[PDB]
């Protein structure tokens, strides 16, 4: 029942090639954020310059090719405001974005943790956009352009019914320590992790 | 501000 024995790769720079269904073979580099403890074949990636927290099985799925592990070393970023970074955790926020043609465009939102990694980075998600998202909001914040507002079912199946009439199952992966009602889910054929209230 | 990306 053997399997190679391999580097915890969490922490770790990567970049590799994915083969897009019937397409070209497109080039991905990103930093690995964590490692499922209900799916271990699963890991989180944050890809630089792709906002969506991806979930990925890296040495499992055939669509990745030529896997590379970097020796590049992730700074251990100190935290500058590290009082105001701690209570934004768990926080409804406004977050302030800009459009096509440099418009206003306000997202309601709720900002769930720090990152683990990439720790001057924060996980997010939105209202009108369930999934996990990734960034330097403490930038946002001191720009004026994020406003703050005033057991475990891990491991669980649950089903989603599809806005074009289908039906699919996820797991849920992950509970958030600031609100533990609020958890992650990871569905299969979807790379995109999901935030959903439980509760 | 950000700019939103429309795909993800």
């Amino acid at each position: 029942p053997v399997s190679q024995p391999r580097r915890n790769i969490v922490g770790c720079r990567i970049q590799h090639g994915w083969k897009e269904g019937n397409g070209p073979v497109t080039q991905w580099k990103g930093t690995v954020l964590d490692q499922v403890p209900v799916n271990p074949s699963l890991y989180l990636i944050k890809y630089d310059g792709f906002d969506c927290v991806y979930g990925l099985e890296l040495n499992k799925d055939e669509r990745v090719s030529a896997l590379e592990v970097l020796p590049d070393r992730v700074a251990t970023s100190r935290i500058s405001d590290a009082h105001l970074a701690d209570t934004m955790i768990g926080k409804a926020v406004e977050h302030m974005f800009e459009t096509e043609d440099g418009s206003k465009d306000e997202w309601r939102g709720m900002v769930l943790a720090r990152a683990p990694v990439m720790n001057t980075w924060f996980y997010i998600t939105y209202e009108k956009d369930p999934v996990l998202y990734m960034y330097q909001l403490l930038d946002d914040y001191k720009e004026g352009d994020l406003r703050i507002m005033p057991d475990s079912l891990v491991g669980k199946q649950v089903e989603y019914a599809k806005e074009d009439g289908s039906k699919r199952t996820g797991m849920v992966i992950h509970q958030v320590e600031a609100k533990p009602s609020v958890y992650f889910i990871k569905f299969d054929d979807d790379f995109h992790i999901y935030v959903y209230d439980l509760v | 501000a950000r700019t939103k990306q429309t795909a993800r």
